[PDB]
């Protein structure tokens, strides 16, 4: 699980 | 704006677009993980209706706050940008009676 720091795809 | 206990993360998610179960308790253990590289959260609440994707969070004291919303303030999440706003103390407890009695740390509920 990754969100944090997630840029636009 | 003056710094408080207590303040509010927007553009979270939008419970909308959220279908899997349990997604709003996977944000909460998002923001306690988060906070606990600053001074921990004695409260939170996942907003699971306002389409503004809304978190609200108090922490111990006011520097744990001001560390916690300079530090979420302009992150990325979930490829969008996120907002860290303080809410004033009164504002808070009228909204959340039970946190103002809340003293304990929270502990995610995922490993």
């Amino acid at each position: 699980r990754k969100y944090w720091d997630v840029p636009p795809p | 704006p003056l710094a408080t206990q207590c303040f509010q993360l927007s553009n979270m998610f939008n419970p909308q677009t959220e279908e899997e179960v349990g997604w709003d308790t996977e944000i909460k253990d998002d923001v306690i993980e988060e906070c606990n590289k600053h001074g921990g959260v004695i409260h939170i609440y996942v907003d699971k209706y306002s389409a503004q994707g809304n978190v609200y969070v108090k922490c111990p004291s006011i520097a744990a706050a001001i560390a916690a919303v300079n530090a979420l303030h302009g992150r990325w999440f979930a490829g969008k940008m996120i907002t860290a706003a303080y809410v004033p103390l009164p504002t808070y407890h009228n909204l959340f009676p039970d946190s103002m009695t809340a003293t304990q740390l929270l502990v995610p509920s995922r490993r």
